[PDB]
RNA sequence: GGUCAAGAUAGUAAGGGUCCACGGUGGAUGCCCUGGCGCUGGAGCCGAUGAAGGACGCGAUUACCUGCGAAAAGCCCCGACGAGCUGGAGAUACGCUUUGACUCGGGGAUGUCCGAAUGGGGAAACCCACCUCGUAAGAGGUAUCCGCAAGGAUGGGAACUCAGGGAACUGAAACAUCUCAGUACCUGAAGGAGAAGAAAGAGAAUUCGAUUCCGUUAGUAGCGGCGAGCGAACCCGGAU
RNA sequence: AAAGGUGAAAAGAACCCCGGGAGGGGAGUGAAAGAGAACCUGAAACCGUGGACUUACAAGCAGUCAUGGCACCUUAUGCGUGUUAUGGCGUGCCUAUUGAAGCAUGAGCCGGCGACUUAGACCUGACGUGCGAGCUUAAGUUGAAAAACGGAGGCGGAGC
RNA sequence: GUAGGGGAGCGUUCAGUCCGCGGAGAAGCCAUACCGGAAGGAGUGGUGGAGCCGACUGAAGUGCGGAUGCCGGCAUGAGUAACGAUAAAAGAAGUGAGAAUCUUCUUCGCCGUAAGGACAAGGGUUCCUGGGGAAGGGUCGUCCGCCCAGGGAAAGUCGG
């Protein structure tokens, strides 16, 4: 019963966009979209961040070894930001050129 | 403390001088026969008696005894020359079941039972 | 033919019966040399001593 | 719609079972034999309310006869003696006089053998 | 106090019992949904251009499933979306993609072998041929029935339809006519419906006007070991 | 045929201790490992450890009543709660039967599943409601996050 | 007071409406000496981790101890019978975490128109090598016809 089903496998933001974290423990911290998976609705933001363990495997290296890497998040705790407001912001689809669709707020655009 | 959740954050439960062998492929009443000798007795003794008891079970039970020792010494900094088997018991694991043929058409079900051996070491002063 | 029990035996009964299955713990002595423990009139299984030294290491 | 048992049967059961503590063996741990034991218990309860009323009267009477005879009187003659002198005492009370207070019971004896004369 | 004497009573539990505490077993109960159920409405045929259903394959690694078919998790063009993708599979590596990928919609190309199987044989998925072209590789053809030909047929499809054939238990408080019942089942042919249909009619008003279906007439008229029980039609009102 | 459930998120427990392993104890993560992959709750039968009071002169459907002993004090210092000693009293349940403790039937135990219902626009009573010498529609039509129309028919109205 | 008739109610799911609770923790589970005439119902505490109580009204797959009932789990018999031909074993040595059971050596014993060898039918990787040890082996296993991986099968003349 996949996570994307509810959100029509659609991402409300692109990869490389900056994002503010709406909900949870990392309220409001900000970051670049390093990875975004539409169907699963999961997204990586240089702020979440956990300590993972590499257990036995002799690759990498015989001993264990711990590690610091960010752990992806659910789309619905992510938003495009607005350079003016600087805050959590909705999006309007308007037009430019020359056939390009673009994204505005209450004061375009990102 | 104000909330159960508060306690579940603040304390964390400890199992002071306690080891458990789970799913030992033996029968409880058997294993008990052995254990009842170990119990109340001062850890050293237990270590010996287990080497001269001529049941099979004697061996898994030896092993749990040592595990509880290494949990009271290491993970609990207790005093060897004062350790004794404060408590020990056996309870029933999920028992393996297998069909076995019998005479004429009849079939049967052997219960290869399993076992949970539990030892709990603890220091003993008289005062 | 083919006897069978008439009635389930109570937990109480069954257990009264079992009042004799207590194992008997070894009488154990400590070897006069290498020092662990041994059975009377057996060879001390740690060193191998029975007055001088019989079984091997 | 369907309506499972959900929750009711276990509540009933625990009710019986909890009436049944201290009962021997399965009588206190298996529902049916509990419930059963309890039917017979019913009989015994009702009966014995009446019957204890029967029993205590008996006891009083025993003690009374005893005291009566200490001072050289049978009980029956002692009680007609009391009714004659229109002393109107409970035998519960007569027993307690007889057992607890010597001289007083004595006095009632003398009064009664007087009523007999 | 000591000895003797007479008398009375206590504790210890090998194991058991009742209760309490703490666990194990086990999977009830509560909560939940990724799975069902019915009703309503939609939609209704596939196939010699090889179907339904399969076998064997295709993967960097591939046992199962999915998708595909030696052009083999896919190839071509068109349309949509616009940043991810590299199937369930979550696993490492290789990599693809803003010259527009992946996914969605729409057509085509390829489509091994079996299966109506149809070159001949055969114990389905395998064995053996013949003919025309071709340099070989390869390609195509080689069944039967209607027809001059063109072209049509064979096979499959839960229910629904019509047709050929057609039970018994059971009910009659036994049973034989009767009833179950033209039901079950079998065979046939066909469609998305089919059947039926354009009065040598129903009927009694010199009335009505192709058929089917619903209500109703009506448990009426009748049928019947006149027993059990079976049971219309006309009129009238609707659907078309 | 049976089959279901970590967690919000795999952050799926590096590393240390006993063990060949299995399993476990730490640590670390987590809000919670009183969620660790034999992972939601986790009842009962059933198996054990520990503690209270108890039991080795005793005849018993195991209860019930009365009293004494010990113990305990969160609807609890009394009408007590647990447990016991002794006395009185007492023939399991169901079914089937003239008659059941019956040496008559059923039953190992606990948990779940498990048996008087639906239909018709049928028949006949009781209760209630709306109209009332009258009462009512059916198919259907339209509307339909509702209902309204629809008199064809049916019931009373006279019996013999 | 049995069949039976009648009367008033308790509890369960779902439904409409009203009230209203719930992470400062719901349902479910657990303990309990309180309440009600009974079905039953609350108070507090422990559990649990996301839903739910009360009231009135409506509709039911609505209440279990029985049916040698059904599915499931766990008891009893019980550490009992048995461990599958009475052809038979002994020592050393090796290995190994662990050996009466595995490997080697020396003997012993049992088949020898068989208990040896080769085809067919059938089976289907069981063969060989290297590893493994949960379960399968009626004990034990370090071993195996088991588990994992990789190899192995060659026809003008045998059979089709
Ligand atoms: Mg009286
Ligand atoms: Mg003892
Ligand atoms: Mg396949
Ligand atoms: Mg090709
Ligand atoms: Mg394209
Ligand atoms: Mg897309
Ligand atoms: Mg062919
Ligand atoms: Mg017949
Ligand atoms: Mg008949
Ligand atoms: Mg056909
Ligand atoms: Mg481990
Ligand atoms: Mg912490
Ligand atoms: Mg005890
Ligand atoms: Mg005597
Ligand atoms: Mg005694
Ligand atoms: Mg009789
Ligand atoms: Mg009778
Ligand atoms: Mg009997
Ligand atoms: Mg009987
Ligand atoms: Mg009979
Ligand atoms: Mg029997
Ligand atoms: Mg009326
Ligand atoms: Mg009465
Ligand atoms: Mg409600
Ligand atoms: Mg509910
Ligand atoms: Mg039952
Ligand atoms: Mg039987
Ligand atoms: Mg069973
Ligand atoms: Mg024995
Ligand atoms: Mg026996
Ligand atoms: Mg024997
Ligand atoms: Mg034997
Ligand atoms: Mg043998
Ligand atoms: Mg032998
Ligand atoms: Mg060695
Ligand atoms: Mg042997
Ligand atoms: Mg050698
Ligand atoms: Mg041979
Ligand atoms: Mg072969
Ligand atoms: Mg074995
Ligand atoms: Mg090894
Ligand atoms: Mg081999
Ligand atoms: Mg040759």
């Amino acid at each position: 019963p996949s996570a994307g089903s509810h959100h029509n496998d659609k991402l409300h933001f692109k990869k490389g966009d900056t994002v503010i974290v709406l909900s949870g423990k990392h309220k409001g911290q900000t970051g670049k979209v390093l990875l975004a998976l539409p169907r699963d609705q999961k997204v990586v933001v240089e702020g979440v961040n956990v300590i993972t363990k590499n257990v036995k495997p002799s690759m990498t290296n015989p001993q264990g070894g711990q590690e610091q890497r960010e752990l992806a998040l659910h789309a619905s705790k992510v938003a495009l930001v607005d350079p003016e407001t600087g805050k959590a912001t909705r999006v309007r689809k308007q037009i430019v050129d020359g056939k390009k669709v673009r994204v505005a707020v209450a004061s375009g655009k990102t | 403390f104000r909330n159960k959740k508060q306690r579940k954050q603040q304390v964390k439960l400890r199992k002071p001088g306690f080891a458990v062998a789970k799913y030992v492929r033996m029968s409880p009443r058997k294993v008990r026969l052995v254990v009842d000798v170990i119990r109340g007795k001062s850890v050293q003794d237990a270590e010996d008696l287990l080497r001269f008891i001529p049941r099979s079970a004697s061996e898994p039970v030896a092993k749990v005894l040592n595990s509880a020792k290494a949990n009271a010494l290491h993970n609990d900094e207790m005093l060897e020359d004062r350790l004794f088997v404060k408590e020990a018991y056996v309870d029933a694991g999920p028992t393996l079941k297998r069909l076995i043929p019998r005479a004429r058409g009849s079939a049967n079900i052997i219960k290869k039972r399993t076992s949970h051996i539990t030892i709990i070491v603890a220091e003993k002063g008289n005062k | 033919k083919h006897p069978v029990p008439k009635k389930k035996t109570s937990k109480s009964k069954r257990d009264m019966r079992r009042s004799h299955h207590a194992l008997t713990a070894p009488n154990l002595t400590e070897c006069p040399q290498c020092h662990g423990k041994k059975l009377s009139h057996h060879i001390c299984p740690n060193c191998g001593y029975y007055d001088g030294r019989q079984v091997l290491a | 719609p369907r309506a499972k048992t959900g929750i009711v049967r276990r509540r009933r059961h625990k009710k019986v079972l909890k009436r049944a503590k201290g009962f021997w063996g399965s009588r206190s741990k298996q529902y049916r034999n509990a419930f059963q034991t309890l039917l017979n218990a019913a009989t015994y309860e009702y009966r014995d309310r009446r019957n204890k009323k029967r029993d205590f009267r008996r006891l009083w009477i025993q003690r009374i006869n005893a005291g009566a005879r200490l001072h050289g009187m049978n009980y029956s003659t002692f009680i007609n003696g009391l009714k004659r002198a229109n002393i109107d005492l409970n035998r519960k009370v007569l027993a307690d006089i007889a057992a607890r207070e010597p001289e007083a019971f004595k006095a009632l004896v003398d009064a009664s053998r007087n009523a007999r004369q």
